[PDB]
């Protein structure tokens, strides 16, 4: 009999994972503070990693990698890519970015004066054409901010002249195998892209919360969500290419590059406790079919149709691998 | 790296490597605490013997 | 040298006490004449804890035998190991206590108690470093209950910094001599709450059920019940009698087992309990059985409460790796029955010397809040009579007032609610 | 030459002290009768090994050591052991009844009655010293004597020897070998009271030693003997610089100078390699140096990747030359996360002793050709404090077992006072490393 505890009530993914664990009859849920568990579904902030792996006779596993925040915070992600030789200042799949404390403001002004000169600032997002209005908006805030080049030529879905982004779900197990869920999702904007009206933040932002508050939510696809089978069919019909060739090869390359870079810092191979974690990678595609990395989410929610399959895959490869009972993933070899 | 302060002798040697440069209570007070704890023990025992005497 | 002074009082106390000395004398290689005849230095390494050395390297139990009538003691003296005891340590009267706490505590026992304290003092004076005392007695009679708790009170007055430990047999209507047992037990329990550091609660109800259901003894005698008790007493004292690291003396045991001074009443357990026996036991079987409710001697269901502290003692040649394994198994499988505000509250010891007739055994000592069921039982039986003042004349005739009964009832109900407080915390 | 006096308090300190002095004698070629043939200055001298051993006119080499325990059974095994002739009865101090795993009983009740005798026996050793540099104190956190009497002794040593350095070797409690439930209480109480009196403390977590013995020595259920022989090897590697010719860590002051820039943060993490089963390929300088950054080899299980370093010392024994150390360090720095605080140099102080580690004949450790102990002051060791303070908080919220301490004359306020100091200590580590 295996035992686990739950410490993030707000996690959509791990509310379902705990259900499947209880449904096997071989897992048992304990109270929040009971230290005698095999599996911890930990809290988002200040997870007590220092108290794990010190209980005699218990193999302990947590659903978060200590140190993975450096990939999942926008400021530290920019710093990681610049300062890591494995990713380097040359990095072609990451938009030119600069960390601005309310610091590299002088190196930003230099590359800006050399120069389309539209950037985007984010931590509450500002898209401007002049650097003065960007820096003024950052200093009005108290949080560390980052600005990067706005992709002025995104690949637009037709009909609709619509922006989009690609969300990929990646599971990294305790052995640091990298598993890419075969099902991704496109969060698509509903309004035509407007290169001369950056003040309107509806056709430029493809987030679900922003599109559900634009008067075309659900017009072309349900919930502004297009899945891989339809997108691949569109690429074949419209551009005579496939999702795998034009986009997915670059996605798998970026996921491998990011996760291999921090592996020595976060690996639990010889640690007294073990870690796995589910990541949400957000990508952008330009009109030349080049994939850009936008953001890495350390605590992602899933697509509502994909919850059942992805959470079962989490139980299969991340949990039952360490605790055996009585493929939907693409293994990214490295 | 830079090696400095290399000292050698018959039984070994030592040195330093730099990879990067940088960027009480008195005897009286103790006796007081020991006797205060002693008096608290004595008070608790006296209360017990008083209880047993009742 | 960490000596313990043993006292056994009344009929029950002397009958289980005699069996205890019979059992541990055999384990330490001491014959009925007091001479050692064993084949291991483990037997003698801590033998001074319970025995004095006499002339010619004779070993004499540091034991005092007390009763208000001569019957049981005469019998002990005629018993198998009867001559082992120091003849001066037999202290007895003639009147008896008539199953009456007031006679033991206030009248008949008051006349004899000084003689007992003289023998206690003489034993304590020849102790290099006395740890404290262990008392065996029943709570349902008059001498063990009434005079036993009188002795505890006077021993505490004279030796206030010494540990007081008791093996206390709790009465049950299932195995009853008189109707007044709940009165005697309720009066005694309040004495134990105030004056003992550790009390092993031995419920005659549990002993009978084990003899009948498990041991397949259709008609159990007091002798059958005392077989379980002496076996349990040997197990719980193993840490005191043999070289060991955990709970090796009375004060360390109390510090590990008693988080709050009034909650010092333990449920003991033993494994194996098997019908008449050659079959080898495994470590998983010892561990599962010692934690089984049917192997515990207090007639309380541990699943109705929570464990504050547990001490487990394994005896015989076995794998310490497997012992550690199975013990961690039980905690991590039913961790809801252990309080979480006392981390690592289950402690395990291992002794190589097994008891007589066994290759492996396990003894269990639990401080569980489920023990409140035992005190609830006694309180219900007490109240059923006290509400009508039934049989009270036996006690008011010895000078007691009804107010002393009301206080005792109030005191034991307070103990019950204190257990319930930490069961929900 | 400046002398060092070792003090062993309680069962853990005494039994570890036995292991260490057995190892010291094998390392220096001292026979159990006390004779040392290689020593040609019969009856005296100021050699490096004289830091730990005095000499009689008959050529006996006597440890500068005092053993103190509140019950006699553990020290009696010193009086009758292999090295009984080494010590004379004045160095072995025993009481009648122990502290019952109770800090208050060890500190207040029994400590008040025996402290003057202990200091008298230490004074007798100090009077044989031409230039005493201070004391090495061995004790457990969890025992009543190791916790309670040590802190009293450390206070009085600061009074009677104000200018002398004091180093600790402290056994941190681990439930799979621990004997008491109240060990978190005793640990916080003795750390609070000792914190201002100790210049440098080497904590050893029994959980780490236990697992190293199981994993590397294939011992299914390690005993105290197994644990103590491994601990003695690490202690010897730390004190070798005081006992042999050299230029690194040659006096107790240099331990603080090289490892403790901030006085309260004086708990270096020790990591040792290689640990090889005697019943079992010789590892290179690069491999044993790489092993110093594996948590599985640390004396306290924690993750130095998620803290910052303040200082790092590498202590090699055996066939090691500086060129291979520097090649090993260059390789490791390119492949590992080693972040120093900004106000400290990213550097390593290296000491090499050519004599390979001595192993006890018939022990569990194989003889190796090169070994290393890394002493690093990293904020990651604060994980050990957070674990201990959390167990304290769980019991103290219900006041479990507090009556035992109050019953010995301690005030309940000392609990919260000690706990607040520990909370401030955790803040200091956070202020430095995050
Ligand atoms: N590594 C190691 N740990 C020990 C040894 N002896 C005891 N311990 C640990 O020390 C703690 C218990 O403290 P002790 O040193 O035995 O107790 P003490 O200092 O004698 O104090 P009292 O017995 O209470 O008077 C537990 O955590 C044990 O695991 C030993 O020989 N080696
Ligand atoms: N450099 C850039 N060029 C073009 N579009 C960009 C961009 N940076 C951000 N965007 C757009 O802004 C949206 C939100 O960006 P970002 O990922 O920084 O915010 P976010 O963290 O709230 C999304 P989530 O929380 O769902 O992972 C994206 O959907 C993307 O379409
Ligand atoms: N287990 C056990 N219980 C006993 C024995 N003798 C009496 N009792 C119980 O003890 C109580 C009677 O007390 P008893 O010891 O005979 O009275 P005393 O001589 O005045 O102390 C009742 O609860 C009996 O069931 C015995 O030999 N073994
Ligand atoms: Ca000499
Ligand atoms: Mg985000
Ligand atoms: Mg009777
Ligand atoms: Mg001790």
């Amino acid at each position: 009999m295996y035992t686990f505890v739950v410490r993030d009530e707000n996690s959509s993914v791990y509310a379902e994972v705990s259900r499947l664990l209880l449904a096997t009859g071989q897992w048992k849920r304990l109270r929040k503070d009971n230290p005698r568990f095999n599996l911890m579904l930990g809290e988002r902030n200040r997870l007590p990693f220092g108290r794990l792996g010190h209980e005699p006779g218990l193999v302990q596993l947590v659903n978060y990698y200590r140190g993975a925040d450096k990939l999942c915070r926008k400021a530290s992600l920019v710093k990681l890519i610049k300062t890591s030789p494995e990713l380097s200042e040359s990095c072609t799949w990451f938009p030119e970015s600069y960390v601005i404390y309310p610091d590299e403001r002088e190196v930003f002004l230099a590359a800006y004066n050399r120069r389309g000169n539209v950037w985007i600032a984010k931590s509450g997002i500002l898209i401007s054409s002049e650097a003065s209005e960007l820096l003024d908006f950052i200093d009005e805030q108290g949080q560390v901010h980052v600005i990067q080049k706005y992709l002025e030529k995104p690949l637009l879905l037709e009909p609709g002249h619509r922006k989009f982004d690609i969300r990929s779900w990646v599971l990294v197990d305790h052995l640091y195998n990298i598993y890419l869920y075969r099902e991704g999702v496109l969060r698509t904007s509903s309004e035509p892209y407007n290169s001369a009206n950056f003040q309107d933040k509806t056709c430029h932002l493809t987030n679900h919360c922003i599109q559900k508050e634009s008067k075309n939510y659900g017009r072309y696809e349900e919930g502004n969500e297009m899945f891989f089978e339809e997108f691949n069919q569109y690429l074949m019909d419209a551009l005579n290419t496939t999702l795998e060739n034009s986009i997915l090869l670059q996605i798998k390359h970026i996921i491998r590059s990011c996760l291999m870079c921090i592996e020595p810092a976060i690996s639990t191979k010889h640690l007294h406790y073990q870690s796995f974690q589910l990541f949400g990678f957000d990508f952008m595609v330009d009109e030349e079919l080049k994939v850009w990395l936008i953001e890495v989410n350390g605590a992602p929610a899933c697509a509502q149709k994909l919850y059942a399959e992805l959470c079962q895959g989490i139980v299969d490869v991340a949990i039952s691998s360490v605790f055996p009972l009585a493929s939907i993933f693409i293994k990214l070899h490295h | 790296m830079e090696v400095i302060e290399l000292n050698k002798c018959t039984s070994g040697q030592s040195f330093e490597v730099i990879l990067k440069p940088p960027s009480d209570p008195s005897l009286e007070e103790i006796q007081k605490k020991l006797e205060a704890a002693e008096e608290r023990r004595k008070y608790q025992e006296a209360e017990l013997l008083k209880h047993l005497a009742e | 040298m960490r000596e313990i002074v043993h006292i056994q009082a009344g009929q029950c106390g002397n009958q289980i006490g005699a069996k205890f000395w019979e059992v541990i004398s055999d384990e330490h290689g001491i014959d009925p004449t007091g001479s050692y005849h064993g084949d291991s230095d483990l037997q003698l390494e801590r033998i001074n804890v319970y025995y004095n050395e006499a002339t010619g390297n004779k070993y004499v139990p540091r034991a005092i035998l007390v009763d208000l009538e001569p019957g049981t003691m005469d019998s002990v003296r005629s018993g198998p190991f009867g001559q082992i005891f120091r003849p001066d340590n037999f202290v007895f009267g003639q009147s008896g206590a008539g199953n009456n706490w007031a006679k033991g505590h206030y009248t008949e026992g008051a006349e004899l108690v000084d003689s007992v304290l003289d023998v206690v003092r003489k034993e304590s004076e020849s102790c290099d470093c006395l740890q404290g005392f262990q008392l065996t007695h029943s709570l349902g009679g008059g001498t063990g209950s009434g005079m036993g708790t009188l002795l505890i009170s006077k021993i505490r007055e004279e030796y206030p910094d010494r540990i007081m430990n008791t093996f206390s047999v709790m009465p049950s209507p299932k195995v009853s001599d008189t109707v007044v047992e709940p009165y005697n037990a309720t009066l005694s329990v309040h004495q134990l709450v105030e004056n003992t550091d550790e009390t092993y609660c031995i419920d005659n109800e549990a002993l009978y059920d084990i003899c009948f259901r498990t041991l397949k003894l259709t008609t159990p005698t007091y002798g059958d019940l005392n077989h379980l008790v002496s076996a349990t007493m040997s197990g719980v004292t193993t840490c005191l009698r043999f070289p060991g690291q955990l709970n090796a003396d009375l004060r360390k045991l109390a510090v590990n087992m008693v988080p709050f001074p009034r909650l010092h009443f333990f449920m003991p357990g033993f494994a194996p309990l098997t019908s008449r026996q050659y079959r080898a036991l495994t470590v998983p079987e010892l561990t599962q059985q010692m934690f089984d409710s049917k192997n515990m001697m207090a007639a309380c269901d541990p699943r109705h409460g929570r464990y504050l502290t547990v001490a487990a003692i394994f005896r015989g040649r076995m794998s310490m790796k497997e012992v550690d394994e199975q013990m961690l198994n039980v905690q991590n499988k039913n961790s809801s029955y252990f309080v979480e505000w006392i981390p690592n509250n289950v402690k395990t010891a291992v002794c190589d010397i097994p008891p007589r007739g066994l290759k492996m055994s396990a003894t269990f000592i639990g401080n569980s809040t489920a023990i409140q069921e035992l005190f609830k039982r006694i309180s219900e039986q007490f109240t059923a009579m006290f509400r009508r003042k039934a049989f009270l004349h036996w006690y008011t005739g010895e000078g007691m007032d009804e107010m002393e009964f009301t206080e005792a009832e109030s005191n034991m109900n307070d103990l019950v609610s204190e257990y319930q407080q930490y069961q929900d915390a | 030459m400046r002398e060092c006096i070792s003090i062993h308090v309680g069962q853990a300190g005494v039994q570890i002290g036995n292991a260490c002095w057995e190892l010291y004698c094998l390392e220096h070629g001292i026979q159990p009768d006390g004779q040392m043939p290689s020593d040609k200055t019969i009856g005296g001298g100021d050699d490096s090994f004289n830091t730990f051993f005095s000499e009689t006119g008959a050529g006996k080499h006597v440890p500068r050591a005092v053993f103190v325990d509140l019950e006699p059974t553990v020290i009696d095994e010193v009086r009758t052991g292999t090295y009984r002739q080494l010590f004379h009865p004045e160095q072995l101090i025993t009481g009648k009844e122990d502290a019952a795993n109770n800090y208050a009983r060890g500190h207040y009740t029994i400590g008040k009655e025996i402290i003057d005798l202990v200091l008298d026996r230490i004074r007798k050793l100090a009077d044989q010293c031409t230039g005493l540099q201070g004391f090495l104190v061995f004790h457990s956190f969890g025992g009543g004597t190791g916790s309670g009497f040590t802190s009293l002794l450390m206070e009085r040593l600061s009074v009677d020897y104000g200018k002398k350095s004091k180093l600790e070797f402290s056994i941190y409690p681990a439930p799979q070998v621990s004997t008491a439930v109240v060990e978190p209480y005793n640990s916080i109480l003795t750390t609070h009271t000792t914190l201002e009196h100790s210049d440098c403390a080497f904590m050893v977590d029994n959980e780490a030693i236990y697992d190293i013995c199981r994993r590397n020595l294939d011992i299914e259920r390690p005993t105290y003997t197994n644990l103590n022989r491994l601990i003695s090897q690490i202690v010897s590697s730390i004190t070798a610089s005081l006992r042999f010719d050299g230029a690194l860590n040659v006096d107790l002051t240099e331990f603080q100078t090289n490892l403790v820039p901030y006085p309260r943060i004086h708990f270096p993490l020790a990591t040792y390699a290689p640990v090889i089963s005697a019943e079992k390929e010789q590892l290179s300088v690069a491999e044993i140096t790489n092993a110093c950054f594996e948590p599985a080899n640390q004396m306290v299980k924690c993750d130095p990747r998620h803290g910052k370093y303040m200082a790092c010392c590498l202590l090699y024994r055996g066939d090691v030359v500086p060129k291979d150390v520097n090649a090993a360090i260059a390789t490791i720095k390119t492949k590992r996360s080693i972040q120093f605080v900004d106000w400290c140099p990213t550097g390593f102080k290296v000491g090499i002793n050519y004599q390979p580690p001595t192993v006890v004949p018939g022990g569990d450790l194989a003889k190796v050709q090169r070994a290393v102990c890394m002493l690093s002051n990293t904020t990651a060791i604060a994980e050990a404090w957070a674990r201990l303070d959390h167990k304290f908080d769980l019991m103290y919220a219900k006041r479990a077992f507090v009556h035992w301490y109050v019953g010995e004359g301690m005030e309940e306020g000392e609990f919260s006072e000690a706990r607040e100091d520990m909370a401030a200590l955790e803040k200091d580590y956070e202020e430095v490393g995050v």
